[PDB]
RNA sequence: GGAGAGUUUGAUCCUGGCUCAGGACGAACGCUGGCGGCGUGCCUAAUACAUGCAAGUCGAGCGGACAGAUGGGAGCUUGCUCCCUGAUGUUAGCGGCGGACGGGUGAGUAACACGUGGGUAACCUGCCUGUAAGACUGGGAUAACUCCGGGAAACCGGGGCUAAUACCGGAUGGUUGUUUGAACCGCAUGGUUCAAACAUAAAAGGUGGCUUCGGCUACCACUUACAGAUGGACCCGCGGCGCAUUAGCUAGUUGGUGAGGUAACGGCUCACCAAGGCGACGAUGCGUAGCCGACCUGAGAGGGUGAUCGGCCACACUGGGACUGAGACACGGCCCAGACUCCUACGGGAGGCAGCAGUAGGGAAUCUUCCGCAAUGGACGAAAGUCUGACGGAGCAACGCCGCGUGAGUGAUGAAGGUUUUCGGAUCGUAAAGCUCUGUUGUUAGGGAAGAACAAGUGCCGUUCGAAUAGGGCGGUACCUUGACGGUACCUAACCAGAAAGCCACGGCUAACUACGUGCCAGCAGCCGCGGUAAUACGUAGGUGGCAAGCGUUGUCCGGAAUUAUUGGGCGUAAAGGGCUCGCAGGCGGUUUCUUAAGUCUGAUGUGAAAGCCCCCGGCUCAACCGGGGAGGGUCAUUGGAAACU
């Protein structure tokens, strides 16, 4: 039921998106514990940005994400490093 | 509006000639002749006000918004307002000097295509910084209106870079209010929109 | 009115437009001079056609523009 | 980071009222109105609702139906008709989980509802990870299916057939309870840990591969236990209203004991026994109203409001109960009554828009019965997928903010015309014409984003299990594939001054004045007040001025209002000293010294979410808007300091 995942904001016609740790049971504006950076994607170039440590943390509690969530820590390798800790 | 019957309502050539005072320097009307009386404060103040905001003709649901964007500005707050509108983009097509009124200029920021620093801008009211370039794309490139203005060779002013041809526009530290207004006494619209 | 209260009002224009059992829009406007009555009748209502030939003070007294 | 102005009077100062300039609206109305972003859009009726949609999902839980033709065979008309169970396809019912969230409304509620800080040794938590263990052996049904029966229907009843990860027993289990020991500690209840004994307490298979046909294996699910993650319930100080023309109020009330009951503490329920409890710091009562981050305003202190967006509670036609489920007393679930609607063959039933729209009705007054699951989200499933009136966008109204226009240069002749005139002129004035001009937009034709990241399937490498190089699992990368908005934004070129401005003011407040009409009449008016014949105040015309796609009026709230005065007044006569005393409560304290730390001062720590205000950058053609970072906000709590003053 946690799912780390996107929260949306911004203008109407270009959105924009926050990386958010909450409950699904709160809705897609809904409330939270913490937060991570940012996500664009009106950019056609890049500025994804991630914390990139601090969901590692939450994932070793257990937090499963959307993959469109979850590719954005593979590009950044949150993933690996969560799964060499899983290795580990 | 008709741009030339408001400024001798103020009794003063706003964009620097010897004409609109000679034979007839009461301000319009049939009243006019009949010999004027002396104002208050609140007389002056609307003209002082209007000596500078009938220069660039904006209206004043922009003109008290500027008032409050120098309010948050640093320095004195009546010098600062001095400079918002004189870093105004209608004012620096006027002071590149092919403009002959500053109401000229207006259609060259709105259809006459101009391009800072990139596409064009359609906006006869962008606040514009020290580190711009302007120029005007092919489409628009020598017609008459700027062929004979560049013809009409003016004085250009010393915190401006500006070539005929190469038709550029860059800027130095600020404009200076020594520089910029001769005849407009500043210090009496902040005194006006702080009541 | 609507609510069950009944309170004399003013009838603004030159001249009027109103018989009985119409309908009356009412702002709130205070007469001085007259002994208790502290409501216009917006001249210009759904029933109060504008007042005949005027030309200042269009926007008062519901006269629409006469002709451009 | 703090402007004032008209008015009492014959004249002056005070005093004191109201008036006025300002700023906002979820605002409405009058007149007009070209466009583009961004944002809102039933406050009155929580009044009644036509029609469609708003919550389903798993054939990889399961039986059967249901098609199917891989082939096999049959009868012949060469047109077919079949009989087997192909791949695979469909899912009434069954069973699993969801429906308790997402979404709306603001009615009650002045109290632990909320806001803040707390406490739990007095609690709960399916779906999440991680660890610890596991998953033995049987049993009886029953829907669907049919077969009858009863019903107008709603549907209902009976007799057989059958399944499962359905249901029910037996074992084994570190749950729990009991009994008896220990150890340690807290804050009284006690708590924590360890041993022994007793008592029971489970589970399930499915999917694919590998098979010696015994099975094995990964993966999914399952039972149990531990923690963490996760939300929830209960308690407590401290906060934010109106009235004393509401002063007395409560008997399960308030106490104890035991009992029952609840996940849990309890008069929560009941018996018994006791008579307390609540109160001038305002109980009880009554009118009133959802609260909060915040919004607006003010210079600040404060005042007003609690709409949208975000938190939480409460409610689901009105009222009451209750089941299954981790979680409800369930917004689109059941049962009952009350009103009402609809149907009936009168016997009977079905229904709940304050879900999205829309309509009625109310009212001054608030919008489209669109498209899409592409992105975000949830729901279930191993996944594809399915489902989504959440949401995504399109549509309406100048509703508001911001952004752009409505031509622009030159041009004196001061044209013409208009208005005024002492008839010289004056002004509408470079304003038009003329000349020159670009095309934002308007118009035409083209080009055409980002939003789209992916999943899934393929490829590998790593690691992990594995009887295994089966076969997977994750982890990496590689290929492939996915647009409602919408050919919309956008950009490119071609076209024309061509498409496009108004309302309000004009005595004094207050910027701007004349001419006609008019004669206490018609009419203005926010304030002083204007007109009984020369109205700068009425109405008109000209001409100014105001602001602008808007302007005025209207009702609101704040301000100016220092005019409820803590910061920031009064009391001799202006509004105001009780007629004076004795005094309980409350209020305040001489001097010197020791001490304490409640107030006070101060550090540290924890916290006051995010959005918003504000500091500073960056992004959108700038702006508005949006984003990044930071500050600020607490009569906050704990902890450690300071000792003059209280």
């Amino acid at each position: 039921a946690v799912k780390i995942r996107l929260k949306r904001m911004g203008a109407k016609k270009s959105p924009f998106y926050r990386i958010v740790v909450a409950d699904s049971r709160s809705p897609r504006d809904g409330r939270f514990i913490e937060t991570v950076g940012t996500y664009n994607p009106v950019a056609k170039p890049a500025e994804v940005k991630i914390d990139e440590e601090l969901a590692l943390k939450w994932l070793q509690t257990g937090a499963k994400p959307s993959d469109t969530v979850r590719n954005l820590f593979s590009s950044q390798g949150i993933m690996e490093k969560f799964h060499n800790a899983k290795q580990g | 509006g008709p741009s030339w019957k408001l400024s001798r309502r103020l009794g003063i050539s706003l964009s620097g000639t010897g004409k609109e005072l000679e034979k007839r320097p009461y301000a319009p009307g049939p009243h006019g002749p009949g010999q004027r009386k002396k104002l208050s404060e609140y007389g002056l103040q609307l003209q002082e006000k209007q000596k500078l905001r009938h220069m660039y003709g904006v209206n004043e649901r922009q003109f008290r918004t500027l008032f409050d964007k120098a309010g948050k500005l640093a320095g004195k707050h009546g010098e600062n307002f001095m400079i918002l509108l004189d870093s105004r983009l209608d004012n620096v097509v006027y002071k590149l000097g092919l403009a002959r009124t500053r109401r000229q200029a207006r259609q060259l920021v709105n259809h006459g295509h101009i391009l800072v620093d990139g596409s064009r801008v359609d906006i006869p009211s962008y606040l514009v910084k020290p580190g711009q370039t302007i120029g005007v794309r092919e489409k628009s490139r020598n017609l008459s209106i700027i062929k004979e203005s560049v013809e009409v060779n003016n004085f250009v002013p010393e915190y401006l870079t500006f070539d005929a041809e190469k038709l550029e526009g860059t800027f130095t530290r600020l404009p200076e209010r020594s520089e910029l207004a001769p005849e407009i006494n500043e210090a009496l619209i902040v005194e006006f929109y702080s009541r | 009115l609507t609510n069950g209260i009944e309170v004399t009002a003013y009838i603004p224009g030159i001249g009027h437009n109103l018989q009985e059992h119409s309908v009356v829009l009412i702002r709130g406007g205070r007469v001085k001079d007259l002994p208790g009555v502290r409501y216009h009748i917006v001249r210009g209502a759904l029933d109060t056609a504008g007042v005949e030939n005027r030309a200042q003070g269009r926007s008062k007294y519901g006269t629409k523009k006469p002709k451009a």
